[PDB]
């Protein structure tokens, strides 16, 4: 029954330096266990009964703290190590887990790459048309997206998908898509998709006509 | 050595029930609890309940009475979960977890995802994504696959039957009315295209269909 | 008579991280105090005798060192921590004070927003011009201001004053303010007041016309 | 429980004479040392002296002869500190403070601001700041209230008589020839301005002033 | 016989905080000892038998570690310290020093100041033309240069030279020089050099005509 | 005390030899073991070999044998190191090294700087550089003053025969067919050029050359 907040929600640390992540517990608590889910796989045990190592769990993870306060530590960051963290909990039946540490990977700073293309003559056949706009490989997920149809803010019909961070190169990449039928694309003429990064205050702006 | 397999995925329709399994091998399964946990999109993971075979001990969470019924089948082999009611709120992957005694898991299944809807499994459309009438900006050209209205998951894209895979992006899919859609991009220099062949292919497993959609320029 | 050096005299620390601020003696000491001073409210004490705490004092903060050489260690960095600290030393009467460590807040990058303001007809009717230029929510504090009058930079009879780091926001604002005579005034047209900040070197560039 | 309690602001002409207290309750007063604290605005603290009342121990910084004489009431309560001289150099916020021994300080007074200045108490102005003539860029309107020589501190500073108070950034004043300059900055939307009523309120306790300037638009 | 890799190769830290470098070795290693060499100076033993210091060096170098994962450890770094740090092992005969790792000071980011310079008529009298570009003060060292001679773009003869990093302020500066013969020289007109740096994405233009 | 020292640069073209040698003082030299150590530009540091004078022991890398001989003189004062080969490979920095027995080194030599060239000694040119026609951009001017094909290293580069140093950044010297090639730039402000005097001063040992300068305007 009791309530286990871990924080921060979302950690950013640079290989190679020392990672401190902490869940809190509502009441005391005898025990701790934590687990580690990488990307598209199943999630496994690091650390049992607060300290102890699971078999299999390399020679950097630590595990410590008592009562309410309790943490997991990272001496040295590596790249296979950006995953989620979940805590865990007993003596209270339930048997809860926490939030979810998400542990990122730190890259240098990366300006966003937007291409916008228009609906294909496959789709306007059907009465459906949609204006996809591709926004690759940008530091850090955090972004906005603006459609602006004829200079005027469009807001209902928009598809937003996000990716998981690259392993190479550590970017985030999103898809835009706004949905119209063959009425509402044909009544306007220029078609925009704007990008407000970190980076740079000055939004990132494709657009193309209708006509042309 | 241990391991837990489970089924990839099943598709039921509201108010029906579902029988997931769990296949254990590497270990004495009437040795080690069985425990049942379960993981939505940004929700967390919330454990079901956990059955030791011994010594027949069932435990259940509060909140899962009684939606889940937990039974064990010892010939075969395999631990089973049966879900009763079914809602959209079940929507889920299910994962299945050995623990030493109550109560903490060591090895965790493959997990089973379970989709919840009334929607019927349909056919892919898959559309040709070109540049705008001209030119591409820069050295580095970027060409699209848009796949929309399709049920259920997944859908396996490849460029170029597998020739290209160097500087693709896939973006996962999003639920639009009871039909899937997903696109992908892919960036490549002037030099390749359009003075040679890209094609996008995507297969569907659940409708047999086979799509090689050629992207010409406008 | 010993002088006491707190170093460095700015700190700038991100919420939950270690912390460590030092003081140097001149000469042999043989117990250290510190003192912590939140802006507009009286200066406590935290550290006494080197290494004690002060009652109400929370378990975050410590204190080390010997003869010349003395250190606050924070071991992990709050929001409600953002204060100005203080040596403090005996055994040699006086009973000196250090310069004072300013632990202040990290922020990331802002770019100053730039407001200027014509003297009012109110002023006006006075004799007295006072053309003020506002520059809000900028961060860090160390910023440059230019009057230009008709192309022409003026020095003197400008007022800067600066705001303390805000609570909900960390970000610093100053208010920039010229002031001239009926009669200056009324001889030049063009009056503009620019932003050197470090986030850009492009000045932010805000200015009007006497005549419109 | 400990309270060092020290009346707001002293305001005396150079050459005359200050006389400084501190009540004194939460604990035994005839127990523990009075320390006493100048504190400048870019200079640091620095201490002048302490008295003991017990055993009546009274220690000076050498600095600080004979410009500091400290005395100490006890009836009723306090602890008195005159200061003789009084010069330019003397303007700034001298503390109360409680030690045990010496020579270090548990508990701080108030603090009380001590301005030298042979300048005469006088009344403030106020002046309304409007945007440039047309219209403001973007979304947000920005608008000011300068409040332009007055003597002495503090003048208090409110929107709409306390009903605006969010994106408020009321600026610290400047000394500059007897007279202070105070300004302040606020930041509201376009749709609330010049539709709303926005008014800037300033009062001068020191000279009993109720000034409430209407921002009009240019 | 025993191949010692250092990493990172280039480390880049800000003066008061812990610095960790590692060298690993092949094959276990008894004991391990470290050089620093400043640059245009003779190198210098630091660390003897794993862990004891030499004599003259200060109190902040710490060394630890066994068997083929070996550290060096600066518990602050100071402005002096600023050196290529060396690995050094026996007991294998040779006797083999490690890649060097390059401990360079952190500094705030630095924009380049670029100057181009036509051949010297001096030059042009023998029958050569060095077309000289400047890049001067900025941080970090990575840089690109791009001449273009009337738009299209030259890679031979180009020459590049680099400085060591400056002990007041903390820059990297660079020379950057493409030679020409005097009848390559004179049937082209435009003459520009590129700077592509870390800062800005927007290369920093300065050119020429021959002609004029 | 303890100082190793050895000639500044050698010269000599392929296929000859070179004697280098250690003069030692500061400790005595028969008690503690010589080490010779090799230096490249981007390779890193290569151990040649170690001498003990007592009791004589001569080890030697496998990698230079025999490359390197290794001889002491005991009188007088030094130890010796021939190199037999040399070609393009040798040109490095060569490290004198003393140490207490196998195998670490206490106090390192000041470095000989072997160049393995068939080139010959040649005289600097020296060539000033003047910005462009017109105007420089801003406030602060930039000069400079190109050295092409000279050999062998050093230069010593001068501003104002030692009036001019701040500001001033010198490029290191790269290897161009035979001959090296550096640059110096110098950062002032427009109220001291051209209204002041500034010259560049350049002096070669080699060859005996002493040119001074003066940049014109264009």
């Amino acid at each position: 029954q009791i309530v286990l907040t871990q924080s921060p929600a979302i950690m950013s640390a640079s290989p190679g330096e020392k990672v401190t992540m902490t869940c809190s517990a509502s009441s005391s608590v005898t025990y701790m266990y934590w687990y580690q889910q990488k990307p598209g796989s199943s999630p496994r045990l690091l650390i049992y009964d607060t300290s102890n190592l699971a078999s299999g769990v390399p020679v950097r993870f630590s595990g410590s703290g008592s009562g309410t306060s309790y943490s997991l530590t990272i001496s040295r960051m590596e790249a296979e190590d950006a995953a989620t963290y979940y805590c865990q909990q007993r003596t209270n039946y339930p048997l809860t887990f926490g939030a979810g540490t998400k542990l990122e990977l730190k890259r240098a700073d990366a300006a966003p790459t937007v291409s916008i293309f228009p609906p294909s003559s496959e789709q306007l056949t059907s009465g459906g048309a949609s204006v996809v706009c591709f926004l690759n490989n940008f530091y850090p997920k955090d972004i906005n997206v603006k459609w602006k149809i004829d200079g005027s803010e469009r807001q209902n019909g928009v598809l937003n998908s996000w990716t998981d961070q690259d392993s190479k190169d550590s970017t985030y990449s999103m898809s835009s898509t706004l949905t119209l039928t063959k009425d509402e694309y044909e009544r306007h003429n220029s078609y925009t998709c704007e990008a407000t990064h970190k980076t740079s205050t000055s939004p990132i702006v494709k657009s193309f006509n209708r006509n042309e | 050595q241990v391991q837990l397999q489970q089924p990839g995925a099943e598709l039921v329709r509201p108010g029906s029930s579902v029988k997931l399994s769990c296949k254990a091998s590497g270990y004495t399964f009437t040795s080690k609890w069985m425990h049942w946990v379960k993981q939505r999109p940004i929700q967390g993971l919330e454990w079901i309940g956990n059955i030791d075979p011994s010594d027949s001990e069932t435990h259940y969470n509060q909140k899962f009475k009684d939606k889940a019924t937990l039974t064990v089948d010892k010939s075969s082999s395999t631990a089973y979960m049966q879900l009763s009611s079914l809602t959209s709120e079940d929507s889920a992957v299910y994962y299945c977890a050995r623990g030493v005694t109550r109560g903490y898991f060591d090895v965790w299944g493959t997990g089973t995802t379970v989709t919840v809807s009334s929607a019927k499994t349909t056919a892919p459309s898959v559309y040709p994504l070109a540049p705008v009438c001209g030119g591409t900006t820069g050295s580095s050209v970027t060409l699209g696959c848009l796949v929309k209205g399709y049920f259920p998951e997944p859908v396996t894209l490849t460029w170029n039957s597998g020739s290209l895979s160097s500087g693709v992006h896939t973006f996962p899919a999003l639920l639009q009315s009871g039909l899937y859609t997903l696109s992908s991009s892919v960036t490549v220099t002037s030099n390749t295209w359009p003075s040679q062949t890209i094609t996008c292919n995507v297969a569907h497993p659940a409708s047999s269909t086979k799509v090689d959609k050629k992207i010409e320029p406008r």
